């Protein structure tokens, strides 16, 4: 075939490749920041519910 | 021949004497020459005719490739990918064009020595002069990028030469 075919496909595979780079850069970083600071939805580690806290009287006015 | 441009490849007026016999003993050149030409030159011609008036039956063409020029590495962003790709093509391109280029030259500069014989040495001044400028322009652009080389490379070189050249006309100029 002609060389416009090749160079077309090689500035396609080039974008593609390129793109992917800086996304798992920027995914290295992001999970590296989520994991510092855990405010994301990764890393979201469990506490205790606090659904299971009983609310009544407890024979005892102090708790 | 019309085949290649003679001011690219220039030659002399190729002046030669004429035949001054001396004596009447016939020379074996020239007869040798005579026979020589009937019994080789004239089948040669007319074979050469005939294929080429088998040619001329069929005729097409074939084109030379023009090329369009692309920004340069010089405006290239950082991580532009595509861009950096089509400076660097033009770069190789241009690489090539320059080394055919030299060889050219060179190609000149031999056969004016050859030419020459024995005054090679006066008469070919001028083809040794433009040998130089040219291989110094050329290992000024292109020698020691190494094997990888680039045109990011080619780039930091003159980017390095230029600085030196300004120091030194600063120096120079402030002294």
């Amino acid at each position: 075939d002609g060389p416009e075919k090749n160079y077309e496909k090689t500035m396609a595979i080039l974008q593609i490749e390129a793109e992917k780079a800086e996304l798992r850069l920027k995914e290295l970083e992001v999970r590296r920041l989520m994991r510092a600071r855990g405010d994301g939805p990764w890393y979201q580690y469990p506490t205790i519910d606090k659904a299971l806290i009983d609310h009544s009287p407890k024979t005892t006015p102090d708790n | 021949p019309d085949s290649w441009d003679k001011d690219v490849y220039p030659e002399p007026p190729r002046r030669t004497p004429a035949p001054a016999p001396q004596t009447s003993l016939p020379n074996p050149v020239t007869y040798l020459t005579k026979i020589f030409d009937l019994l080789v030159d004239r089948p040669v011609t007319l074979a050469r005719e005939f294929i080429e008036q088998q040619h001329a039956k069929n005729r097409y063409y074939y084109y030379h490739r023009e090329f369009r020029r692309v920004p340069d590495i010089t405006e290239c962003e950082e991580k532009d990918i595509l861009c950096m790709f089509e400076a660097e093509m033009q770069w190789r391109r241009d690489y090539k064009v320059d080394q055919e280029i030299v060889n050219i030259i060179q190609e000149r500069l031999k056969a004016c020595q050859q030419r020459e014989g024995e005054s090679y040495r006066q008469n070919c001044a001028k083809e040794l002069e433009q040998f130089t400028q040219v291989s110094k322009a050329f290992q000024d652009r292109y020698s020691d990028l190494g094997a990888h080389y680039s045109a990011r490379k080619c780039l930091a070189k003159q980017k390095q030469r230029m600085l030196a050249e300004r120091k030194a006309a600063k120096e120079a100029a402030a002294a």
